[PDB]
RNA sequence: GGGGCUCGAAGACGAUCAGAUACCGUCCUAGUCUCAACCAUAAACGAUGCCGACCAGGGAUCGGCGGAUGUUGCAGGACUCCGCCGGCACCUUAUGAGAAAUCAAAGUCUUUGGGUUCCGGGGGGAGUAUGGUCGCAAGGCUGAAACUUAAAGGAAUUGAC
């Protein structure tokens, strides 16, 4: 790792930017995503933010899904998580 | 005191370096050899040199020292070239490979080397 | 001429630190600057432990320890040989002895 | 605060050049920075450089060829006529044989020799040699 | 450099480092020059070599090894290996 | 020979092991780190790095001014040979300061190339070669400065097998390049390994 | 105004000393604590104004976050490993700077220009005189001149002590 003389700033390695700060990447990108949380029962289509801040509910039993924390929302053990993307 | 001047130390080292063949353990033999193999003016300087040479023969009869050379083990060469076994110490089979080295051999190297092991 | 990088004390990121009093002269010295030692010793020493062993009523009595954290000002510490004056290059050596 | 992005760009480029780097990154980019780099490249003091669109201000990645000794801005942007160029040449440049002063004239951003050719004046952006 | 006649006027033309392009001064005693020999298809040294020069600055930096390795990888492509 | 044989041999000789850490150099040579913190330095790059070193050292046809140095008392045996297999000279153990700068010293000998067992151990010859335009080749490990060494082979210098096997492999390919070793096999069964 | 343990300017006494209104002992007043008001100074120091960019490496640590990990008389908490941001520092080394000590900023400075505030011009007289102004006062802020002087001073070096 002599210095950037060996790497190319234009085409940097695709995994080293998976670890840098989002602002400090070559092009700024969010670190979050949106996920459609599926409860144990029906009504499995609700969409929630990864770094959510509001305690979302469900139409059935209000089925508390996530708790807001300092980072990613604390999903419950009973709620299944899969992610939706662009 | 009884410590030896650099001159007598040096001359003792040289006479042992070039005349280790015949010189013996007794002090009087050492001095009677010194008187003709080298020119020393003071008789008591010669006695000091002979006694010092005797002391270094006592030192060397147990093992080599850091002072003298020539015939460079003590008197005979060929000490370590004879340490050549009929088989090389380096084995080629099941040669000391771990998980990360297995991942390496999955990289540019060949994962089917003869010495690959699951350790 | 600045003899030491830290100024002889151990203050960074703060402005005030309460003092203590030297155990020999009772001189007010900042807590971080004072030479602090922790000495732990038997109440009775080797010449005494032998004579107190048999004098003890029961053999199961372990001899009690004593622990004391003492603080010294620079003058008292130097005069009592707690810390000596070191050479210029050895001054930076913060490694404790042994 | 960032009061002159041109100074930051030139200073980062010069610092990277002194350290023997082959590429340098400039952030944020701007049109005047691009024009200054274009002049420097045309005269043959740098090489390739590419602008990266980050949708906010853009970055520049510049390829160095080791030919640039010094490059730096002049602040504030003093106004120079055609008759004063010589004087500034005697101040910012090593010798009359080479070196360049960049002027932002109303005909665009150019060097001082081109300004004398077109007989136009303006403000002084920086210099490089 | 060049006179109006078109002749040399300086005593000599210096070497410049093959990594950082900065020139090598006559009193630069950390500046070195390496000849890397080439081989044939069997692996026989043929008597010809590629020459590189490194200035004292790049050596003292500690990037001499990386720069020389990169230079060799780049240069061997034209002349095969 | 074929790279596979040399790679498997240095695998046997444990030349791929690193240390608990590395400097900001040699990440071009490491492969990753084990969970214990050791490094697994990629022998593949080491192979053609020492191959290019061999290309370098058979280029001057006057092997007299090539001193191999070894300050550590563990690789002295390897440096003892590689000086009569080739024409290189070799100073083992102690390197008196002034042998590259003091022209009145009895041991004054200015080379055209230096070979060093480890840049950390004998740094004094490195610093002295910096004052004479002496190109330098060393077998750097992780935690070894790149300060003046010009060609650095990423190997181990703390192992009985690593040193010795590595030196023999270098000398073997150097003799191969010189042409003395026409396509054949080893006639120098491991002797340099420590007694 | 209250409180007033301990310690202790002033004061007294003992001791030492050629002398001791000092250092050492003892008893102590204002003070040390608190409430309501004044003062506006410190070696108030990192003797290093604030904002911004770049330029070597390393490990430790504090706060938050992301990932992996396999133990806890118990998802989470404690511990281990990797990474990001922010902070107090530390170690090695100049290819940098500097009169040097030394400094990773005190670097990117005759190849001199990112923005901005304050502030110095040989040593004394002197932070003095006077005027102005704030304060109950002690004092604070602003602040000269005549005259005198060839050195004063900083860092490092060798001796001597
Ligand atoms: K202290
Ligand atoms: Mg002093
Ligand atoms: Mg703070
Ligand atoms: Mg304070
Ligand atoms: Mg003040
Ligand atoms: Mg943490
Ligand atoms: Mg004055």
């Amino acid at each position: 790792m002599v210095l950037q003389n060996d790497i190319d700033l234009l085409n940097p390695p695709a995994e080293l930017e998976k670890l840098k700060h989002k602002k400090k990447r070559l092009v700024q990108s969010p670190n979050s995503f949106f996920m459609d949380v599926k409860c144990q029962g029906c009504f499995n289509i609700t969409t929630v933010f990864s770094h959510s801040q509001t305690v979302v509910v469900c139409p059935g039993c209000q089925t508390v899904l996530c708790q807001p924390t300092g980072g990613k929302a604390r999903l419950t053990e009973g709620c299944s998580f899969r992610r939706k993307g662009d | 005191g009884r410590v030896r001047t650099k001159t007598v130390k040096k001359t003792s080292r040289q006479v042992i370096e070039k005349y280790y063949s015949r010189m013996t353990l007794d002090f009087h033999t050492n001095k009677k050899v010194l008187e003709e193999v080298s020119i020393l003016q003071s008789k008591r300087l010669r006695n000091k040199v002979a006694g010092f040479t005797t002391h270094l023969m006592r030192r060397i009869q147990r093992g080599p020292v850091r002072g003298i050379s020539l015939k460079l083990q003590e008197e005979e060469r060929e000490r370590r070239m004879d340490f050549v076994p009929e088989k090389s110490a380096l084995e080629v089979d099941e040669i000391r490979v771990d998980k990360e080295t297995m991942d390496m051999l999955a990289f540019l190297g060949m994962a089917d080397l003869p010495g690959v092991e699951r350790a | 001429t600045f003899k030491r990088r830290n100024g002889g004390r151990n203050k960074h990121g703060r402005g005030h630190v309460k003092y203590i009093r030297c155990s020999n002269c009772a001189k007010c010295c900042p807590k971080d600057k004072a030479i602090k030692r922790f000495l732990v010793r038997n109440i009775v020493e080797q010449a005494a432990v032998r004579d107190v062993q048999e004098a003890c009523v029961h053999d199961g009595y372990v001899l009690p320890k004593l622990y004391a954290k003492v603080h010294h000002c620079v003058s008292c510490a130097i005069h009592a040989h707690i810390v000596r004056v070191r050479s210029r290059e050895n001054r930076r050596n913060r490694e404790p002895p042994q | 605060v960032r009061v002159s992005v041109l100074n930051d760009a030139l200073k980062s480029m010069y610092n990277a050049e002194k350290r023997g780097k082959r590429q340098v990154m400039i952030r944020p980019s701007s049109k005047v920075i691009i024009k200054f780099l274009i002049v420097m490249q045309k005269h043959g003091y740098i090489g390739e450089f590419e602008y990266v669109d980050d949708h906010r201000s853009g970055k520049i990645v510049v390829e160095l060829n080791g030919r640039l000794n010094k490059c730096g801005v002049i602040s504030p942007r003093f106004d120079v006529g055609v008759k004063e160029i010589e004087g500034w040449t005697a101040r910012l440049l090593p010798s009359r044989q080479f070196g360049y002063i960049v002027l932002t004239t109303s005909a665009g951003i150019m060097d001082h020799e081109e300004a004398r050719r077109k007989n136009v004046g303006g403000k002084v952006l920086g210099f490089f040699y | 450099m060049q006179n109006e006649v078109g002749d040399m006027v300086d005593l000599y033309v210096p070497r410049k480092c093959s990594a950082t392009n900065r020139i090598i001064t006559a009193k630069d005693h950390a500046s070195v020059q390496i000849n890397i020999g080439h081989v044939d298809e069997n692996g026989l040294y043929d008597g010809r070599f590629t020459t590189f020069a490194l200035s004292g600055f790049v050596r003292a930096q500690g990037d001499a090894d990386g720069s020389l390795d990169r230079l060799w990888q780049k240069r061997k492509a034209e002349i095969k290996q | 020979s074929q790279r596979e044989q040399d790679i498997q041999m240095m695998l046997a000789a444990d030349v791929h092991l690193g240390t608990k850490n590395c400097d900001f150099q040699m990440e071009r040579y490491v492969y990753k780190r084990r969970t214990d913190g050791i490094y697994i330095i990629n022998l593949g790059k080491t192979w053609e790095k020492l191959q290019m070193a061999a290309r370098v050292i058979v280029a001057i046809e006057n092997p007299q001014d090539i001193i191999v140095q070894s300050a550590r008392p563990y690789g002295q045996r390897a440096v003892l040979k590689f000086a009569q297999y080739t024409g290189a000279n070799a100073i083992a153990g102690r390197h008196t300061p002034g042998t590259f700068t003091n022209q009145m010293q009895t041991s004054f000998s200015e080379p055209r190339l230096l070979i060093l067992t480890d840049p950390r151990t004998d740094h004094q010859p490195i610093k002295e070669s910096a004052l004479g335009n002496i190109p330098t080749i060393a077998f750097c490990d992780t935690d070894s400065p790149m300060r003046y060494v010009d060609i650095g082979i990423p190997a181990n210098n703390k192992g009985k097998q690593s040193i010795g096997c590595l030196f023999w492999l270098l000398a073997r390919m150097v003799l191969q390049m010189r042409g003395t070793i026409l396509p054949g096999h080893k006639w120098e069964i491991m002797v340099d390994l420590f007694f």
